[PDB]
């Protein structure tokens, strides 16, 4: 599945996703700590074996997981600077998100 | 006190006690424990169960409480 | 809120318990023993907080306290067995 | 569920085994399902639910 | 100074038409206010400007409250006639040095 | 036929079903049918048409289901007159 960026990523709060759009990209000035997303990314989750424990939180709870993995970057630890500039290059064809 | 705040499914009661309060809309532990023995018995489908079921948990029946419910 | 109904007893030894005029006389109607009335006058009471007669030698006589919950109860015990014959006469 | 097993093994397939009950195996286990979604025992294992 | 807002401002590494310098060099000449608070704790201020020529604290909306001891001090240059600068500055008080780490880390609200 | 039927009976019409005529009546979906089976020997003639997926309303049953609405009114009449 081709990959995508949007700011609906599980298991992640969204205090930590204040710092973005609705198109998942942070904003310019915006300032960012090692560890922060400044851009969601989700690639297709293949297909996991169930081990005989999660079988069972899984049928207790009811959190089934979806055909989503996280992907998306983060940065990187130690760096605490401000975001002063965001170029997203697309390709031909493929739609382009808001920010762009 | 940590038990106060939860509904009335921590206790394992039995099906015939665990449908009783219901009808009068027992919702909080601290719910049933403000009511007494002089009254509950009213109710039809317990005086040989509610004792030592909440005896085990370190609570009994005839306390009497403010401020509740605290919302 | 459950309703909490009056028993389907109490109501129909109230009715015989004005026309008989008298309590022992009101239990040999109903098949049962006088002592009978007096266990469901109170449990009814719960509900009503009013007493239902005032006591008065060899007589029965009518107080406006119960007066009032006379007139709700004559009517359950006709339709009811006005129900009871509708199914048996329409089954048979 | 096949812990600490092979396999895992499906209605009939314990039926076969204890009574062929086939709707109240299914309330054992729901049973089992509301006795550990009491807030009594499920306090740890909630913990476990962004793994 | 603690923090300044500018109007049009994102990152202190942005520009401003009509303005000489550059966004840094005012949060530099900002540190350098000898501003005196007589009665409470923390003094928001207002700067507002507009034409050509050097700005200094004389241009500051200035408070009954508030003392500010160099008046000739210069904080920016205004090029174009049509620039106009909006900055909100915020005063506190305090003792020794603080970084811009520990504000941060300490204020949790967004 | 008990009081106790009374209040099974009205709700089995409103809940298309007896099963479905238990959260509010404060019982187990078992119950709502112990009364029933009583009522088909005091009066003795069904009330409902029993099938597996739900119940056809009958004419004698809604009848009933009628007078149960008379004899709660008037018990409201005397609630409210506590009230």
């Amino acid at each position: 599945g081709p990959e995508e960026i949007t700011a609906d990523i599980p298991n992640v709060g969204e205090a930590a996703l204040s710092k973005l759009d609705e198109s998942g990209i942070v904003y310019i000035g915006a300032e960012v700590t090692g560890g922060d997303i400044l851009v969601g990314k989700v690639t297709p989750k293949g297909e996991t074996q169930l081990t005989p424990e999660e079988k069972l939180l899984r049928a207790i709870f009811g959190e089934k997981a979806s055909d989503v993995k996280d992907s998306s970057l983060r940065v990187p630890n130690g760096v605490s600077g401000t975001v002063i500039d965001v170029q997203v290059f697309t390709r031909d064809g493929v739609e382009k998100d808001k920010r762009a | 006190d940590p038990i106060l705040l939860r509904p009335v499914d921590d206790l394992e009661l039995t099906v015939r006690s665990a449908n009783c309060l219901k009808a009068e809309a027992i919702h909080y532990i601290g719910d049933l424990v403000q009511r007494t023995e002089v009254e509950l018995l009213k109710t039809p489908n317990s005086l040989t169960e509610i004792k030592d079921v909440l005896a085990s948990r370190g609570l009994s029946l005839g306390m009497r409480l403010e401020n509740w419910p605290p919302a | 809120m459950s309703k909490r109904l009056p028993p389907l007893n109490a109501l129909r030894v109230f009715d015989a318990a004005a026309r008989h005029l008298s309590f022992t006389r009101a239990a040999e109607e109903l098949f049962v023993t006088q002592a009978a009335v007096s266990h469901q006058i109170k449990s009814l009471e719960d509900f009503l907080g009013l007493k239902l007669f005032r006591r008065r030698n060899r007589s029965l006589l009518l107080t406006e306290e119960g007066q009032s919950y006379f007139l709700d109860i004559k009517e359950i015990f006709s339709q009811l067995t006005e129900a009871t014959r509708k199914l048996q006469a329409r089954s048979a | 569920f096949g812990i600490d097993m092979n396999t895992d093994y499906t209605l009939e397939e314990v039926g076969k085994q204890f009574d062929v009950t086939r709707e109240r195996i299914r309330q054992i286990e729901a049973k089992a399902l509301r006795k550990l979604r009491h807030p009594s025992r499920s306090e740890v294992l909630r913990s476990f639910l962004d793994d | 100074v603690t923090e300044v807002e500018i109007d049009g401002v994102l990152h202190e590494y942005s520009t401003k038409e009509g303005v000489q310098e550059d966004i840094l060099e005012i949060l530099l000449n900002l540190k350098g206010l000898a501003v005196r608070v007589q009665g409470k704790d923390e003094v928001i201020l207002t700067l507002n400007k507009s034409g050509i020529g050097p700005v200094t604290a004389a241009d500051i909306t200035h408070d009954g409250d508030v003392e500010i001891v160099k008046p000739q001090h210069v904080i920016c240059h205004l090029t174009d006639e049509n620039a106009s600068i909006s900055m909100r500055i915020k005063v506190q008080r305090g003792r020794g040095y603080v970084p811009a780490s520990t504000r941060i880390h300490s204020e949790e609200d967004e």
